[PDB]
RNA sequence: GGUGAAAUUCUUGGAUUUAUGAAAGACGAACAACUGCGAAAGCAUUUGCCAAGGAUGUUUUCAUUAAUCAAGAACGAAAGUUGGGGGCUCGAAGACGAUCAGAUACCGUCCUAGUCUCAACCAUAAACGAUGCCGACCAGGGAUCGGCGGAUGUUGCUUAUAGGACUCCGCCGGCACCUUAUGAGAAAUCAAAGUCUUUGGGUUCCGGGGGGAGUAUGGUCGCAAGGCUGAAACUUAAAGGAAUUGA
RNA sequence: UUGUUGGUCUUCAACGAGGAAUGCCUAGUAAGCGCGAGUCAUCAGCUCGCGUUGACUACGUCCCUGCCCUUUGUACACACCG
RNA sequence: AUCAGAGUGGCGCAGCGGAAGCGUGGUGGGCCCAUAACCCACAGGUCCCAGGAUCGAAACCUGGCUCUGAUACCA
């Protein structure tokens, strides 16, 4: 099974996608405040938003 | 017109240089002309180094690097952005 | 399908400080496919840093063959010596000369084995030159000395103390010091040892080397 | 307790193959194409990680805690670099909860090979 | 390589003409 | 497995994978270079043998024996031809799978001749530095390969030294490179493509608008494919080189 | 008069939110609502203005269509519809 | 002579009772500066003819019709 994990956008990196509709941010896990990983988010997002992750493992790559 | 003084390859005093196969398309390209890069890259990138560094049994374990010497024909190197079309003046720069 | 397999403990000979290399598993002894002498010839791959607990030699992959099985205890003798890929590909680099040698050699017990040795020229301090190459004649002088030494240092009593020359790099630094009035030669090693031919069983010798 | 994990991560697929310390017994062998349905995406890091988690479960039920890793590309007279699934397999076998004993590369590199497929002008598309 | 292929065409036509002349023997 | 995606293909007579070993044939990675050797084509695993070779060194020898070359001759990538050997890989032709309006293609699969080797042929390549060879003069510089000479100052070297490794300087000889006109050129560019209307060191080959055409014919060489030699009628006002501005 | 237009009664069609395609739009904006003027003896389903009610989404990108500048190739210059 | 086979959109073919299409051409739109390709629709039909059986037929049985292929041996 999977458990929904909760993360915080700590810095926002850029705008990926063909049409720039996706942002790339670095998130930080609230339970383990040592695991910082890259994710892609759809929709407006600033520094400090809390992102819900259905799975935690998937980690984006630079300029994905 | 003659684009370059070296003819596009590094051959002086020889008559024949053995060819090599392009790493992407297998095109035969002489060794002195192909675009040769030596890549020393890590086993995993830095987002996923520590969740292997914490799973090392031994203290002081150093994760290897992969070393590969990659050749490209002119077409594949140009298309893969390994080398770029430069201006007439900056073509002469070998640095 | 795994309720029919027993584990065995594999043991390396006493010339290696740390022992008990690991655990293998075979399938429960059935007549005709009895495990004990049915397999009897597994080869295992263990680093030398697990056999001497010093990390300055995490390269130098030891290959160990099974010569006997004593009741859930697989006895093991030395089969081969190699490098790890990362080690060898760190050593070869542009602007320097690589010297290769190999020789077929006999030890006093009828073991035929092939030694491959590798070296590279050393730049000195205060060198302003941008390369360090030998002249294919110095190359030949070094390779001649390299095979000479490699055969005179081998052909000693047993693989026991031959591997006791491999462990602390007697061959390598002896070769470096021997060819220094020819060319400096940093990073000299015995890159591979392939044993060409193993004579017989010789059961007593196996416990002479084991424990 | 140790088993050795041969990750053969080529393009078009990734194999996670865990075997004993002699390579002579298959503990569990799961490939990328088992965890997906479309051929295009067998090599995807997603299939690599699903196969990794599955072999993790099959291994911790066999008493092995720590795995020795032997990475491999296709090699031979072809590409020497691991595919897209090699990295994900290590990442997931490490984060899934298992120890990694030692890492090294087994891609077959000829000291020189036979001729490679395609012809003199190469695969041109 | 139209020059090369034109050369091939001329080669073919010359072979054909030779065959007519040798058949005339 | 393969691909952008697929299919042909293999597969519970177990494919792909893993491990140890054997056989076979081909290839000689990395080192490997604005580096070497060779008349060019070309030559990259070790060791041994055989003859050959350039450069350096020289207070050795001969004494003009030389340069370039009709005739004539040696060598000459790959493909190709004939016959043995071999036959891993890749693979003209071919058979299928796709793509497409069609696809006798590009892409994928299976493959024949071939690729390898021996004996005999063939004699052609963008066989290119698109630049024949010998000689003289002409500018600056730093590298680099071979040899030699001269320097104190250090080696994990060496019964001490000498020497080998490195540093600095110089001279011959190579492969090249960088900066510059006082030069040349239609310019691109070139330290030789300079020393040309202020035109003459020697010699061989070779061009005379574009096509027709490397064609026809005759000769000659070849087993053959073809090689060398090589027109005319007719036709046509441009074809072409370098650079500039635009698109 | 092939009904100018406005009234009265009667007649009660298609149309069940629309295939491929495609347009305009970033705040008092889109959309909804009506009013004025032009035309004008009469005729506004149009155009030009005006107020009224008043949002969704984004705060990007160069994927498609194009535009500007640079470098590059060119056998194009009526210029790639070459 | 007897028998097996085939008749379904203007053409070639598929259709397992619940019952109609595929491919190609036709007409009208779309895409493009335009033409082909390509996209979307709309119109097409005595399922060869007559019976019967059957919840239910172009299909199953029978009968008549038109085209194809066949066995036709000892004198
Ligand atoms: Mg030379
Ligand atoms: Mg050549
Ligand atoms: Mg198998
Ligand atoms: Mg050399
Ligand atoms: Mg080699
Ligand atoms: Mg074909
Ligand atoms: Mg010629
Ligand atoms: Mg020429
Ligand atoms: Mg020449
Ligand atoms: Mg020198
Ligand atoms: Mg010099
Ligand atoms: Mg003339
Ligand atoms: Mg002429
Ligand atoms: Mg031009
Ligand atoms: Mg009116
Ligand atoms: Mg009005
Ligand atoms: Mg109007
Ligand atoms: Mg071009
Ligand atoms: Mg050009
Ligand atoms: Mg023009
Ligand atoms: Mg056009
Ligand atoms: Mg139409
Ligand atoms: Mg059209
Ligand atoms: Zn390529």
């Amino acid at each position: 099974d999977t458990q929904v994990k909760l993360a915080v956008v700590v810095k926002v990196m850029g705008r990926t996608g063909s049409r720039g509709q996706v942002t790339q941010v670095r998130v930080k896990f609230l339970d383990d405040q040592n695991r910082l990983i890259m994710r892609n988010v759809k929709g407006p997002v600033r520094e400090g938003d809390i992102l819900t992750l259905l799975e935690s493992e998937r980690e984006a790559r630079r300029l994905r | 017109t003659f684009k370059r003084r070296n003819g596009g390859r590094n051959k002086h005093g020889r008559g024949h240089v053995k060819y090599i196969r392009c790493s992407n398309c297998a095109k035969c390209c002489p060794k002195d002309k192909a675009i040769k890069r030596f890549l020393v890259r890590n086993i995993v990138e830095q987002a996923a180094v520590r969740d292997v560094q914490e799973a090392c049994v031994h203290d002081g374990y150093v994760l290897p690097k992969l070393y590969a010497k990659v050749h490209h024909c002119v077409s594949c190197a140009i298309h893969a952005h390994i080398v770029r079309v430069r201006s007439r003046e900056n073509r002469r720069n070998r640095e | 399908p795994f309720t029919k397999k027993q584990w065995y403990d594999i043991k390396a000979p006493l010339l290696f400080t740390s022992r008990n290399v690991g655990k293998t598993l075979v399938s429960r002894t059935q007549g005709t496919k009895i495990a004990s002498e049915g397999l009897k010839h597994r080869v295992f791959e263990v680093s030398l840093a697990d056999l001497q607990n010093d990390e300055d030699q995490a390269y130098r992959k030891i290959r160990l063959r099974a010569e006997d099985v004593q009741g859930m205890n697989v006895l093991t003798n030395f089969w081969g010596m190699d490098f790890t890929t990362d080690k060898l590909r760190s050593l070869v680099r542009k602007w320097q000369t690589l010297i290769e040698a190999h020789v077929d050699v006999k030890t006093t017990d009828n073991y035929m084995l092939r030694m491959f040795a590798i070296g590279f020229t050393k730049r000195r301090p205060n060198q302003v030159k941008r390369t360090c190459y030998a002249q294919a004649s110095q190359i030949r002088q070094i390779r001649r000395k390299m095979v000479e030494i490699m055969v005179n240092q081998a052909a000693s009593c047993d693989l026991k103390e031959l591997v006791n020359k491999f462990i602390p790099e007697v061959i390598g630094k002896e070769i470096e010091k021997a060819t220094s009035s020819i060319f400096p030669l940093q990073n000299v090693y015995v890159r591979k040892v392939k044993i060409l031919k193993a004579p017989k069983f010789d059961l007593g010798k196996l416990m002479e080397v084991h424990g | 307790v140790f088993g050795v994990a041969h990750i053969f991560a080529s393009f078009n697929d990734t194999f996670i193959h865990v075997t004993d310390l002699s390579g002579r017994e298959t503990l569990v062998r799961i490939t990328g194409g088992m965890k997906v349905k479309a051929d295009r995406d067998e090599s995807s890091p997603y299939a690599a990680m699903l196969a990794s988690q599955d072999v993790a479960t099959r291994c911790k039920e066999l008493g092995i805690t720590a795995l020795h890793i032997k990475l491999r590309a296709t090699g031979g007279n072809k590409t020497k670099t691991p595919g897209p699934g090699a990295q994900s397999a290590l990442r997931a076998l490490a984060r899934s909860g298992m120890k990694i004993g030692r890492i090294e590369d087994v891609t077959p590199v000829p000291t020189d090979s036979t001729r490679r497929k395609g012809g003199r002008r190469g695969r041109r598309l | 390589m139209r020059a090369k292929w034109k050369k091939k065409r001329m080669r073919r036509l010359k072979r054909k003409r030779r065959k007519m002349r040798q058949r005339s023997k």
